[PDB]
């Protein structure tokens, strides 16, 4: 991990959460579960959408690509017509492989960094009023009801 | 109390590469790398391929007697050619600028053939009924090209023929046509009388002169001597003129085509089959909204991108780590 | 952003600062104003212009290219010659469009990056000192004159 | 007491866009795709360009009677052909090789233009003042090419010619001429008596033989006859011989080459104006440090990139986030 | 520095260090020296190991490429040969020079990342028993010995 | 007591460059760019390179005086002419598709040399001793190419001749042939008797017919006249036939032709040696694992990927800070 949560202070991931990419756990008084961040979320989607569809626009479309027949006397035209057929075919699958290659290091750095900026969204709102106990997790110090841990996740937990 | 922050994880078995690292499972991701097919040769636009089967192009224009079946067709989405397209110039000699030809079929959709020189009525001072050889068969019997027509020498007799034709289609028309070499003067006496014989051809941009090259080569098809093949596109409104004092195998039809560039030749042994598609390749046709294809290289109509890649899979999830 | 700083935990810019990308605003008991760090802002621009000379530098020059004729029986290499030309257009026109999208990416991360850095540097120097308010903030609570707030600037505070 | 750390904003509204995210306002940023050009032909290298206009190469190189205004142009920077450049061969026939003459040109900065044949004393024993015709008319009356000589038999004699010339220009040496094919045997004769005639010309590495083709051609410029153009490139020192028994339009004036690489032959109706410039397209010139241009393929001097793309701009600055 | 780590909070690096890239110092009243951390600098030895191999890998073995003649008539497909030739001379050189440049720009980054990390994962470690110093130092209270010293390197430590 | 956080450094001054810094020492790096050969023409697959020396492929295949030692040689890894091999046709004239039979004997490892047509007991009627020009001289005294034979009429008499040769190597067997122009018609009956003689040439594929073009072109090599050389590719089991009445350059020696993927021909002047590798440039051999070599774009075997960067140099390590 470039940013040091996913699968770095933040162990693992969890399959109890189905509603987004990042969100919280939560433990309180009146029960657990979990809870998606669809804000977070949800600028993930649009931007992982966008990146695909952006290497897609960038790939051409082929139409009518066909051959040409050269008599016995032609030699030289007829690997000149290779030499430039297998030398673009290489050009594109590189192209190809290359850019899927280096989007996919990105796109694992860019769900680390949005795992982590989260991290410290919900850690600068709850200041000293809970401490860290690790693992991505907020040990709260004032007992804190789902009324209350809603407020955590909408940023709204506006308390001092 | 508590509250953790933390993110998705599941069954996902996908696995994409990346720089730092390879075989990293994720929670979600897309191929982008279409490798299947129907392995069928379908239509585009709703019109069939025409299947040239057994025959080659030259067969095909020409009208080699094994190629009737192609007779009738007028019109294609794109031409194939199989690994068993052998029946082209059944009588042995060279195809000249065929390639070029070939070229100039890739860019025509659909033609109308039309009897540009009736063989009934356009020949009064010559032979027509004898223009066959044991070298061109058909049922056995000996036969010649259909679109063309041998003339031969009448009653001991081969005037000086002139033939035209002006081009009124409104587009281009093909026209071929061919100068037969005798392997002896005694043949050339035989068929054409005059022994130093000459054919004429000549449009507004056209203009070429033959000459008999008597001699005999190796047998090809029983044959010692060579049938020499040509062509040219006459452009609409413009002349064709045909000059001749033997060994001429004169224009029986041509054909007025209509360009519709998007179209092409291929060779294929898949099979024609009852289908739609937007996408053929030599091996079958693709269905797809993928960018890439690794199917083939050759491709008719709207297709993803060739590429040899075995695999192209794009991570859109997390590393995934359940930790079950 | 990759760094949570800039449109992150700083929602955002100051038309007020116009002496650097990097700066400070500063709310002295003497007076406010702000105040542009060097430092970074210089940095940065020689990073950037760096950047933007190598794209510039890849990209070579194009010299004499005219079309080439061909008669009625060269319709082959005709089409050989076209297929090249637009071969080659296709791949820089491809290579010139992807490079900008993916060093305009990095370039934003870079910005966010440096305002980042700037925050926990200003931070690691006031420690005890002042208080983090957010929006990259610090409340004092020794007061701090226009000649300690200057001093936090050019990082010489020192005052555990 | 407080103190922020913050980052700069303005009022621009340039936009960039990135991978993940489309139209991102930011501070500063830089054009790299230049899209401008003052529709204008201008002068490369200091030196104007040659306007064929109304000619093509052909008929500038062979002089067709409709391009004297070329006459005096021996220096150019660059070709321009428009699209109404029609006058090129006025007599019908077919131009060897033309295509790889116009290659050759690509580096011809200028020329040494010289008699290598004078008219008036090469061919004491043949006629050198008839050979006009009326597809090549001037001023109303029949003529021909300025830089060939059209001969014709003598007093009902036409004499094996053999005309040498030595290349002592210290450079290639473009020489040209025609071959002259008459419709029928009475014109061969009336012409150039002998009714077996030949054209024979050879240097150290060109070596050819024509023979007269009678025919009747369709009509071309009021023609069944035809007259084929050649050219071949005399190497400093080499030697070209010219022999004939008939039908052969000799080279009048040839022109020695100077190359000054880097050029060509540019189709464009945009004028041509008193200016300057590094870059010129068909459509007008460029003045750009920018890295890409979408104005043209097309290209002469030093351009920069040309690429398909609409937009090419990078941030330098930041997010443009004012908060207003 | 991207990470603010390397060239950034953590100046100079230490030649004493010879056993890995990344590692801790250490100044115990038993003595002194130097340690660098497995778990680190072998995942990077892998990550970078595997990131010049996939470069190897993408750019293809270049097998027999022999020239070809053209007589004097021919000019326009030497030509022809000679643009193909040139164009993918060019595409092949820009590709690779532009892959190292930046590669080399996504390692630095990656070491810089990698440091960062370390000294967060042992700031979170110690949090209390120790007083943040700078330079990636950390001032404990309770003199950790020897033994204690391996304890915060091999991640055990976990000391209230 | 303290614990610090830190990175290594060394004595490193390798340095490499980014998109924003340049010059960037790092404590590790690999070279990816090979600039290093021995300078020698080695041997690849264990077998010896074939060097033209002063001749070129004309003259080795034709058989020129001066190439008696290329002889022996029928196998070889490339073919390699230096800036010298300057003796191909010592008798002027044009070797048709020239440059076709170079790009075919590019994917030629080895033949089989063989005397298709035996001088002694081929040409019963023909003279076979005389064939010697000053023009391919040997040791002072006149001669001619050892692979060809140049016949003449025997006791004032040409005969048509007629010989045939069945291709039963199994493979393509390339022949070669020349067809000889007299400067005068005397020279013409002086060699040949015949005065309008001609030369055919026929197989399944192949079908040319050659005329005497007798004229005095531009002595080169102190030769009026002129000498045309052809070849062709006999495939397995064809027929090749010549049949002449004068003019005819003979075939004399053949060769069965074997087909060796990856091979060619270059020009270099570096000395063959007793070295053996993998990868063979124009400038000497390569031995190397790295991706990239900066040294030739021409190369043979298993190569690095040819580029033209001075540097290429990947970080693999961190930024060098030791601060001494
Ligand atoms: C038009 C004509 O005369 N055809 C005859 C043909 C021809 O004479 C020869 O092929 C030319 O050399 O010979 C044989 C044949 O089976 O081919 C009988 C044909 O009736
Ligand atoms: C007119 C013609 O070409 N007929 C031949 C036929 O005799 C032969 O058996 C077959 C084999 O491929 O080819 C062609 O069909
Ligand atoms: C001299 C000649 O070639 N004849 C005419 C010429 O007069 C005319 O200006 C031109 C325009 O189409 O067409 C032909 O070139
Ligand atoms: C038959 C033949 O070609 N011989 C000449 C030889 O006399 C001459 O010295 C040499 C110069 O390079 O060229 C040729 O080899």
């Amino acid at each position: 991990g470039l940013f040091g949560a996913i699968a770095g202070f933040i162990e693992g991931g969890w399959t109890g959460l189905i509603d987004g990419w990042y969100g919280y756990h939560h433990q309180n008084e009146q029960g657990s579960g979990y809870a998606a961040d669809q804000k977070s979320t949800q600028n993930a989607i649009d931007g992982i959408t966008n990146k695909v569809n952006s290497v897609i626009e960038k790939m051409n479309t082929q139409f009518t690509a066909v051959g040409k027949e050269f008599n016995n006397l032609e030699r030289r035209i007829k690997n000149l017509n290779k030499k430039v057929d297998d030398g673009f075919l290489d050009v594109w699958t590189y192209n190809a492989e290359l850019l899927v290659l280096l989007e996919n290091e990105r796109t694992l750095d860019f769900h680390d960094s949005n795992v982590k900026n989260l991290y410290e969204k919900a850690r600068s709102q709850l200041r000293n009023n809970a401490k860290e106990i690790g693992n991505g997790c907020f040990e709260f110090y004032h007992k804190c009801d789902d009324a209350c841990m809603e407020s955590v996740r909408n940023g709204t937990y506006d308390y001092p | 109390d508590t509250l953790c922050i933390g993110y998705h994880a599941n069954n996902s078995t996908d696995t994409v590469d990346t720089v730092l690292e390879k075989n990293v499972t994720v929670t979600h991701s897309v191929n982008l790398l279409e490798d299947s097919h129907n392995g069928k040769l379908c239509r585009l636009g709703g019109i069939a391929p025409l299947q040239l089967g057994k025959c080659n192009i030259a067969g095909w224009l020409l009208g080699n007697p094994e190629c009737d079946l192609l007779l009738t067709v007028s019109s294609w989405s794109y031409i194939v050619e199989t690994s068993n397209s052998d029946n082209g110039t059944c009588y042995p000699g060279d195809f000249i600028d065929y390639e070029e030809l070939r070229e100039q079929l890739s860019s025509v959709s659909s033609f109308e053939k039309f009897e540009i020189f009736p063989k009934t009525s356009s020949w009064p001072n010559h032979e027509t009924t004898r223009g066959v050889t044991a070298a061109c068969p058909y049922a056995g019997a000996s036969s010649f090209y259909r679109n063309l027509l041998w003339l031969v020498k009448k009653g001991n007799s081969y005037p000086k023929l002139s033939k035209s034709y002006v081009n009124n289609k409104g587009k281009e028309v093909l026209v071929l046509w061919g100068v037969h070499h005798p392997p002896t003067s005694t043949d050339q006496q035989s068929l054409y009388q005059n022994a130093d014989a000459y054919v004429s051809v000549g449009s507004s941009k056209y203009d070429r002169r033959f000459t008999p090259e008597i001699a005999a080569r190796p047998k090809v098809r029983g044959q010692a001597g060579r049938m020499n093949y040509y062509w040219t596109l006459l452009e609409p409104g413009d002349t064709i003129t045909f000059e001749a004092t033997g060994n001429l195998v004169a224009p029986r039809y041509a054909f007025a085509l209509n360009r519709g560039s998007g179209s092409g030749i291929i060779t294929s042994d898949a099979p024609v089959h009852d289908c739609d598609t937007k996408c053929q390749t030599p091996h079958g046709a693709i269905n797809s909204s993928l960018p890439f294809q690794n199917i083939h290289p050759v491709t008719i109509g709207e297709c993803p991108k060739y590429v040899k890649s075995t695999k192209l899979r794009m991570a859109t999830g997390l590393r995934n780590i359940p930790a079950r």
